[PDB]
């Protein structure tokens, strides 16, 4: 009867309130039938102490879902990733709580993953709604060589053919390249002044840093960007008048928690009225035999929509990853941020701010600006096209046809 | 034959035209062999 | 200095520990500055807890450079597990069989994993090699919401896009839930006589074919080709595959378990040999698993940038940047009347060597209707009628108003057999044909005479064209056959379409 | 060369030459040339 | 000069293999058909479908 559920988390008191929102969940739903257990392990700086102490504690006690957070230490270079594998082994499901990473939206590598945060990638969909409000229709991207950047730039790009546009250009970049001038020199001379950066925190500064030393972050030009580069090192070199995104409930871990708790222990409810319900596997050693319903615990976790969560509705799309969350649109005005806007599920909503683009201007700038100075290509035909050798001085002697007109040359 | 040698400028419009026809495919090989880079020098080879 | 490498094996494999041993045994200075300690363990079974505690114990006692792992289970998580403790312990890890040997998609940039195996993408470009060789240039793409999925229509997007070849492709098919429920019957409903690609799971291909006889897109005419992860484990064949279902997969027939053992301990000796003629020496092993050492742990010379570019004694066995065999071992394999898994063809050095020339029709089913509308032609070269050429070298296929032909051409007098080669066939009366084909709607496999000339009867036994004929080797004999008496006696023919006389050639 | 729809040795990856060679990697974006119409060239660049 | 390309005869059930591979061969855009009423509701369903 007893239903153990396994949350690895950053503190202790994380791991207390998460035994609270267990109790609450098993109140409300009710306990007579079964009673929801809670075990919980704190965070480990070695990831193979991770995959031990996971088989240890979680497998061992036979868990029907894994809670995996961020460090308390700002760094998050795949920390959820051991769990992620090893309850992937049973198929046991994991629920990221602010695990943002879009490698984890892979299904084939993690093959049981669930998060209630999205990831790095959706961002480009709310940028989407930009060009659908600005009008903007040539765009110019900066997405790293990671798979973060190649991810957004594919899923930008399958989100731009439904309406049969493409990007002008899609420059890349290796992570964590000190010179990237190259680049936004190449940029410079093309015609779009839609500028969209996907990067980390330190490529997004040098990027910024680039950029300012060329003039590009004056009037007529426009930045759109995601939360890593609006957040540390990267806000301290942005330019004024930049675009960004900040979710809503991305670092609050206790809502996050609260709302996991309550959709898992809603889908072991509806789970737990099927036939043929084959128990957990029961420790890491000894068993290397999946999870028969692991499988079909995943599914209903992926149809299961949660009524009233704190950090809104929640609901999963076929990726596994949260669908129709609240991005609060971000804007730099004279070094200080402040929101100009809030983007829904679907649709972007402004408010009462105004919007102070880059270089000091407030009206909406035009997506791009036409160059007139035109690169022209021809080759030597001798009855349309006649080239002669300059002489010293330049140029090349003038003549006159046989009506006297001097001949137009270039 | 191989006495009557005639040829064009490679990798120009008249190129992908003999390649597209269906009955001058045969011509085609002739034409490969020959093909030359300019049409300056086409018109030289034909002139001597 | 000694390089030491350990081999895991399972229990399910009859190979012992001093066979894998005697395997490090040529003896014919393969190591020119080093010297290869290799050693041996077999496991039970193969699981999170146990598979680290091993590596990390081989790792502290024999110092071990390097691993190899031959896996016997079909569990996929084992490959990230083997990718991560690379990623934990920057040692090479090479994925040889089992779950080792099934593909993840994107290793992680700072871990030495190498696989024994080919992408999907690798599988796609086989499909159309296949495709491109039996000219089957008109296709459907049926697929569902397995992951992968995207990344495999994209790749066949871009390819269709990059190639020469018509590639007439029809239509787009993404069937996300709800098999035969419905919102999926109507788009597997305008799917035409067409090879339909299928990217899926084995329990869902099952459904699929299901759905597929249900609606009749399994007849004779109708060619699936589909990767490895739906044919899977190949003894165990479920009765919804109709026969003729073309599939690519990672050979195991041919390419044994020892030979991968000794491919794999020869690529890493030729990387440690490669690193030492480049670098100075081979770095030492890292201290520990645990402990949680206060360093960056990055080495400062690597093998990752070494197993680019490898030549063992015969093979090329090189990797991609990504991970991936430059040259990778797939063979073609087809469900046969049988009901099993025979191969049909290989994937050497970017060339596809196919068994059968002309496709073979296959019976999808008992009940399926019989083929009537295929039908087997002759034709034998003539200069003003049947011309015969070879491929197009631009195209690599049968150029317009040609059609595919099979000549069966000799090795040399030596020998009593020879091979079937596809040449293309243009002419009069090959346009005849196409115009027949058109008009009557029928299909053929038009192929070339071998045994005569024009036909002739020698000891009361027809040769060529009346010889094939009369032996029910062909339906017609398309081609420059003049009307004749005996002929007429032996063979019905039709009303002839152009005057063909004797005559007298002079010289003027 | 005026242009020619050709394959790239490496992948086997369709490429043109010349002036649409030129046009589409951006370093030119109009000609004035000689320069024949047909459906080949159309299907990727658009003529006056 | 008319064109009457194949004549199609629904002998079995309208949901199984036959009657499928059957009707796909319809090319042209007038087809004559003729049944009963109940019939005819499942061919023009699954003509639509």
């Amino acid at each position: 009867k007893i239903v153990n559920i396994g949350a690895v988390l950053s503190t202790r008191k994380h791991e207390q309130m998460f035994r609270e929102a267990v109790n609450q969940a098993n109140k409300r739903h009710g306990s007579w039938k079964i009673q929801l257990n809670a075990t919980s392990v704190t965070h480990k700086p070695n990831a193979i102490q991770m995959a031990l102490s996971v088989c240890e504690d979680l497998i061992s006690s036979q868990v029907y879902a894994i809670l995996v957070s961020h460090p308390p230490t700002p760094n998050d270079h795949f920390t959820p990733t051991p769990v992620s594998y090893t309850a992937g082994f049973y198929r046991i499901p994991v629920l990221g709580l602010t695990t943002r990473m879009s490698i984890y939206s892979d299904k084939s590598i993690h093959l049981s993953f669930l998060r209630t945060v999205p990831p790095y990638s959706h961002q480009s969909s709310v940028w989407f709604e930009m060009m659908r409000v600005y009008n903007w229709n040539h765009i110019i991207l900066l997405v790293s060589d990671d798979h973060e950047g190649r991810a957004a730039q594919k899923r930008l790009e399958t989100l731009l053919e439904e309406r049969e546009s493409k990007a002008e250009k899609v420059l890349q970049f290796d992570p964590g390249t000190k010179n990237v001038t190259a680049l936004l020199m190449e940029a410079r001379e093309l015609e779009a002044r839609v500028i969209i950066l996907s990067a980390s925190e330190d490529d997004a500064a040098t990027v910024y840093r680039a950029a300012a030393m060329l003039n590009m972050t004056g009037s007529g030009y426009v930045w759109l960007v995601g939360e890593r580069e609006i957040s540390g090192n990267a806000l301290r070199y942005a330019p004024d008048g930049i675009i960004g995104l900040q979710l809503i409930n991305g670092k609050n871990e206790s809502a996050h928690i609260s709302d996991a708790v309550g959709v898992v222990a809603q889908a072991v409810h509806e789970l737990l009225e099927k036939e043929n319900i084959t128990d957990p596997p029961r420790g890491c050693v000894g068993n290397t035999n999946i999870w028969k319903t692991g499988p079909l615990f995943k599914r209903v976790l992926m149809s299961s929509k949660y009524a009233d969560g704190v950090t809104g509705r929640v609901e999963f799309n076929e990726d596994g990853d949260r669908k129709f969350a609240n991005y609060s649109i971000m804007n730099l005005q004279n070094r200080k941020l402040v929101q100009v806007g809030i983007y829904n599920g679907t649709h972007v909503i402004p408010n009462d701010r105004k919007i102070i683009w880059p270089g000091g201007e407030t009206e909406k700038p035009r997506g791009y600006q036409m160059s007139t100075r035109l690169k022209i290509v021809t080759i030597h035909q001798e009855p349309f096209v006649y080239v002669k050798p300059t002489m010293s001085d330049g140029t090349c002697k003038e003549e006159f046809t046989v009506n006297g007109d001097p001949v137009k040359k270039v | 034959s191989d006495k009557f040698i005639y040829a064009t400028v490679k990798q120009s419009s008249v190129d992908i035209y003999f390649r597209r026809q269906v009955e001058l495919s045969t011509m085609y090989r002739h034409m490969e062999k020959h093909n030359y880079e300019s049409a300056a020098e086409a018109i030289q080879a034909v002139r001597d | 200095p000694a390089l030491n490498i350990a081999v895991l094996l399972g229990h399910s494999h009859d190979v012992t520990e001093r066979e894998l041993r005697n395997l490090w045994g040529p003896e014919q200075a393969t190591g020119l500055p080093l010297d290869v300690n290799v050693v041996a363990l077999l496991m039970n079974r193969t699981d999170p807890k146990s598979l680290i505690t091993h590596v990390c114990d081989l790792m502290s006692g024999a110092r071990i450079h390097g691993l190899v792992f031959g896996d016997d289970t079909d569990q996929e998580a084992v490959a990230q597990m083997l990718d991560f403790i690379s990623s934990q312990t920057f040692i090479p890890i090479l994925g040889i069989h089992g779950g080792a040997s099934m593909i993840m998609a994107d290793k992680d940039p700072t871990s030495t994993f190498f696989q024994f195996g080919a992408s999907i993408q690798q599988q796609a470009t086989v499909m159309l090699k296949i495709m491109q060789d039996y000219d089957w240039h008109v296709f459907s793409l049926v697929t569902t919401i397995f992951p992968g999925y995207r990344d495999f229509i994209s790749f066949i997007k871009t390819t269709v896009d990059n190639s020469f070849v018509g590639w007439d492709m029809q239509n787009v098919i993404t069937l996300d839930t709800s098999f035969e429920d419905a919102k999926t019957q109507v788009q597997l409903k305008k799917i035409h006589s067409s090879v339909i690609l299928l990217y899926c799971s084995k329990d869902e291909a099952v459904l699929i074919l299901s759905e597929a006889r249900s609606l009749g897109l399994t007849g004779y005419d109708f060619f699936w080709i589909v990767p490895s992860l739906v044919s899977g484990n190949t003894e165990l064949i479920p009765k919804e595959f109709p026969s003729g279902l073309i599939s690519v997969s990672y050979d195991d027939w041919d390419y044994s378990l020892e030979a991968r053992v000794r491919d794999g301990l020869g690529i890493l000796t030729t990387a440690a040999s490669s690193m030492l003629e480049k670098f100075s020496y081979i770095p030492e092993a890292k201290a520990s698993c645990y402990g949680q050492a206060e360093k960056p742990e990055t080495p400062l010379h690597t093998l990752h940038q070494f197993m680019v570019n490898v030549t063992w004694d015969g093979k090329d066995l090189s990797f991609t940047e990504e991970g991936y065999q430059v040259h990778p071992r797939l063979v073609v394999i087809v469900l046969n009347k049988d009901r099993e898994w025979e191969k049909v063809g290989k994937w050497e050095n970017q060339t596809l060597s196919l068994r059968h020339a002309v496709w073979p029709r296959y019976k999808s089913f008992s009940d399926c209707e019989p083929d009537d509308n295929h039908l087997s032609i002759v034709t034998l070269e003539e200069a003003p009628f049947v011309i015969v050429e070879d491929i197009d070298p631009l195209t690599e296929t049968c150029v317009r108003n040609t059609v595919p032909c099979r000549k069966f051409v000799k090795i040399n007098n030596s020998t009593n057999e020879g091979m079937n080669v596809k040449k293309c066939c243009k002419g009069f009366c090959i346009d005849i044909l196409k115009k027949l084909s058109r008009t009557v709607k029928f299909t053929y496999d038009l192929y070339l005479v071998t045994n005569g000339k024009h036909g002739k009867k020698v000891n009361n036994v027809w040769n060529g064209m009346i010889g094939e004929v009369v032996y029910q080797r062909a339906v017609m004999a398309v081609g420059s056959l003049t009307i004749n008496e005996e002929r007429s006696e032996v063979v019905d023919f039709s009303v002839p379409f152009v005057e063909t006389g004797i005559s007298v050639m002079v010289s003027r | 060369k005026f242009g020619t729809q050709e394959r790239v040795n490496n992948s086997n990856k369709k490429e043109w030459n010349g002036m649409m060679g030129e046009l589409l990697s951006g370093q030119a974006d109009m000609i004035v040339a000689p320069l024949t119409i047909n459906n080949e060239r159309a299907q990727y660049i658009e003529f006056s």
